[PDB]
RNA sequence: UUCUCUCAGUUCGGAUUGCAGGCUGCAACUCGCCUGCAUGAAGCCGGAAUCGCUAGUAAUCGCGGAUCAGCACGCCGCGGUG
């Protein structure tokens, strides 16, 4: 429900449907269903129920869930509380590559 | 009402103005308009557009009378005076006579100081 | 300019058709310099024109211009700190560069999922006395023969 | 030149952040350039006002080098479509 975590669109090719779950981008996609063999066909997703366990079982084999935002939170969060100097930009809103705040923060301050 | 038919219309031009009344071959007054009674306000009530519309205004409601026949006395030395008969004219009155009335006083009274702008 | 009037830009007549009003459309539609991109969507509209309910693609281009080409302009001017607009003529070239930029304009903002769909619709529409370039058209003429009234001496 | 996609904040847009690398250099935390996978912001043609340009010009597309281990959306030139 619907072939991984929840709600793959419809009416679309899956190597484009396989997007909307945090963690498959473009080409991870596109290996995923290569792993397989299941192709477009053509501009939507008629698939069968083992075709749906065949692309379900292999999503299985990577991060892409509400197991991946753990993963980056934690991150933050350690960054954040040992010294840390890109820790600490992260708790001001400011820029935590080097961007010689002129402009360059209304994305990360609005 | 009174089926009157005929009458004369009342130009009065200025220079920061302009008034258009129709009244009937005598005297009593049937239907008038103004540029300042068109939400014109200020400097635009001289421009001849002003003029026109409310010629408009007027001729609109004196032939929902029952009018064709009509002169014009034209006061007021200002601009718009012949954008009035022009819009008097094709909103479909009988327009026939044209007159200018302008108080010319033979040296009576003295006029006011003269601006220093 | 200052010195005096100036020459006209002679044109180069279109292969296809041997037409340079063909060439002045082709010309219109080109945005960037990329102009086999306008020839081909040229082509294409015509084509579509031919094979839907058509005669021929000049034929009804022809008629298209026209129905939409304007025959009285009026130029709102300046005198000593009053502006006013006045009706006047209109020149032969200038009917024909307002006739093209009309109908190109109101074909780019038509909303259909190709510029050829646009085109060839829009003049089609255009030669049967419809669209928003004979609306503007009209619109024009209708400024005109009303605000000549402060131009009657101008 | 073919094959797709169908008017949507989208197979548009690529800011920001996580992880893993490469190169120069004695050394890239403050403070370099580049790569890959993941994330996917504002933005649907911009008021008052204001700028450049008269023909291979405007508009658009790339290539080279001065400076320089490394580091260019800047500068100087070149040509293509027009």
């Amino acid at each position: 429900a619907r072939i991984a975590g929840v709600d793959i669109p419809r009416d679309k090719r899956v190597v484009v449907s396989l997007t909307y779950i945090y963690g498959i981008g473009n080409t991870t996609a596109k290996k995923v269903l290569a792993n397989v063999g299941v192709s477009e066909d053509v501009r939507v997703r008629d698939l069968t129920n083992e075709q749906t366990d065949a692309i379900r079982a292999e999503i299985d084999k990577l991060k892409v869930e509400g197991d991946l935002r753990r993963e980056v939170n934690l991150n933050i969060k350690r960054l954040m509380e040992i010294g840390s100097y890109r820790g600490i930009r992260h708790r001001r809103g400011l820029p935590t590559r080097g961007q010689n705040t002129k402009n360059n923060a209304r994305t990360r301050k609005g | 009402k009174k089926n009157i038919e005929s009458g004369v219309a009342h130009i009065h031009s200025t220079f920061n103005n302009t008034i258009v009344m129709i009244t009937d071959t005598h005297g009593n007054a049937l239907a008038w308009s103004s540029a300042g009674s068109l939400g014109f306000k200020g400097s635009k009530k001289s421009t001849p557009f002003a003029a026109q519309m409310a010629a408009e205004a007027a001729t609109k409601v004196a032939m929902e009378h029952g009018l064709k026949t009509v002169d014009v006395t034209v006061k007021g030395p200002g601009s718009g005076r012949e954008a009035a008969i022009r819009s008097l004219q094709a909103t479909g009155l009988e327009v026939t006579a044209i007159r200018d009335v302008t108080p010319v006083p033979h040296n009576g009274c003295r006029p006011p100081k003269r601006r220093r702008v | 300019p200052r010195k005096g009037p100036v020459a006209k830009r002679d044109v180069l007549p279109d292969p296809i058709y041997n037409s340079k009003l063909v060439t002045r459309l082709i010309n219109r539609v080109m945005v960037d310099g990329k102009r086999g991109i306008a020839a081909n969507i040229i082509y294409n509209s015509f084509d579509i024109i031919k094979e839907s309910t058509g005669n021929d693609p000049l034929e009804v281009f022809e008629q298209a211009m026209k129905n939409v080409m304007p025959v009285l302009e009026v130029k709102a001017r300046r005198v000593g700190g009053s502006n006013y607009q006045v009706p006047v003529e209109v020149r032969p070239e200038r009917r024909t560069t307002l006739g093209l930029r009309w109908v190109v304009n109101y074909a780019r903002l038509r909303g259909e999922h190709t510029m050829e769909e646009r085109l060839a619709k829009e003049i089609m529409d255009a030669a049967n006395n419809t669209g928003a370039s004979v609306k503007k058209r009209e619109d024009t003429h209708k400024m005109a023969d009303a605000n000549r009234a402060f131009a009657h001496y101008r």
